[PDB]
Order: structure tokens, then C-alpha cells, then sequence
């Protein structure tokens, strides 16, 4: 939460960004949310809810693998796919 | 010291793939299995079977010969 603060507010520095913030904003929210309300959104955030949205999100999900370079010892897709899920939950 | 990573030396090689539970596991199991099963034996059949099949004869002359082997000689029995 520390982190996701410091992150949103020295990304928000500077006209550019502000400008880019106001104009994803308006694209993609419909308004620009105020930092306010992004600190009640992170403040509400807790452990328990970070661990259920993280079980909604990654766990026993199907995941996108892309992979260039040196990739042979790259795991194939059963053992990526076990991996996103564990034995003793 | 054989291990993935140090198997072989390959370029330029691109491989799709999907998970297991996006696809079916017996997708056209029949339509394409049974041309496919046809195939393979109208390949093979030709090395494969006629060995067998001229055992089978040698199996079955050998057995009706055996079988004469043990009748009864009708010759014999005829002077007296
Ligand atoms: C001249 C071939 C003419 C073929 C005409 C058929 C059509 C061909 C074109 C259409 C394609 C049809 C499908 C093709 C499938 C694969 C190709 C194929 O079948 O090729 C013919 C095959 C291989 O030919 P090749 O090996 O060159 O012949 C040498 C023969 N020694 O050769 C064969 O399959 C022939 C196998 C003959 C085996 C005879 C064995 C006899 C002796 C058996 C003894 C067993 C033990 C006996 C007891 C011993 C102790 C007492």
C-alpha cells in the first residue's frame, strides 16, 4: 500500500503526466478520479481481500506464456499450469 | 550434464500450443481416427501379414499331417 502511494503520487509529477492522467481518464473512467479517492481505495484494501482477489485472479487460472530467446529449459504448459496451483492449497 | 538447456542448437523456431482445458480431448475422435488407423495399416499390412499368414498354413499341414501320420495304412493288412 506504502509503495502503491509513493508509486501514484511521483507518477503524477510533472504537466505531461498530469495531462496523460487527465486524458486516460476521461477515455477510459469517464472522469478523473481525484488522488483522495485513490488513497480510500487503497486504505479499504487489506490482507484478506488481497488474498481472495489474488485466488479470483491467479490461482488455477490458465496463464499466456510468451518466450524468445535461449527457452528450452522453459517449462512447457502442464508444468506452468501446475505450478498455478498448489497440493496443499 | 544432459539436462533441457544444453540439448540441442536451434534457430528460428516458433511453436503455438493452448491448454489443455481451452481444447477438446478427443476432438473428431472417429471421422479422423478411422482414415487415419486405415492408413497406417494399408502401410504396413503388406510387410507384416504374409509372414504370418503362410505360418498359419505350415501350422494347419503340419497338424493334418500329423493327424495322417497317425491313420491307419490301408496297405498294410492286404497279402493275407
Ligand atoms: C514386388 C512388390 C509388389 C507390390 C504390389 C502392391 C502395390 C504397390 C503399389 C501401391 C501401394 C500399396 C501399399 C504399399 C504399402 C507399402 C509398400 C509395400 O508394400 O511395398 C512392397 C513390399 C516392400 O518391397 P521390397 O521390400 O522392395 O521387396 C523385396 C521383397 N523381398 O514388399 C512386400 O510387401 C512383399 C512381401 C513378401 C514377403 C514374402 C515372404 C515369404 C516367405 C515367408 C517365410 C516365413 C517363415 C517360413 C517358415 C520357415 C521355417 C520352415
Amino acid at each position: 500500500k506504502n509503495i502503491l502511494r509513493n508509486a501514484l503520487v511521483s507518477h503524477l509529477d510533472g504537466t505531461t503526466p498530469v495531462c496523460e492522467d487527465i486524458g486516460r481518464s476521461l477515455l477510459t473512467y469517464g472522469r478523473r478520479i481525484p488522488l483522495a479517492e485513490w488513497e480510500s481505495r487503497i486504505q479499504e484494501v487489506d490482507a484478506q481481500m488481497l488474498r481472495d482477489i489474488c485466488s479470483k485472479y491467479f490461482y488455477d487460472q490458465c496463464p499466456a506464456v510468451a518466450g524468445y530467446g535461449p527457452i528450452e529449459q522453459l517449462p512447457d504448459y502442464n508444468r506452468i499450469r501446475s505450478g498455478m496451483f498448489w497440493l496443499r492449497f | 550434464g544432459r539436462e533441457f538447456g544444453n540439448l540441442a542448437r536451434i534457430r528460428h523456431v516458433i511453436s503455438y500450443s493452448l491448454s489443455p482445458f481451452e481444447q477438446r480431448a478427443f476432438p473428431s475422435y472417429f471421422s479422423k481416427g478411422i482414415p487415419n488407423v486405415l492408413r497406417r495399416t494399408r502401410e504396413r499390412i503388406l510387410r507384416v501379414a504374409p509372414p504370418f499368414v503362410v505360418v498359419y498354413l505350415i501350422y494347419t499341414w503340419g497338424n493334418q499331417e500329423f493327424e495322417q501320420s497317425k491313420r491307419k495304412n490301408p496297405a498294410m493288412y492286404e497279402n493275407d
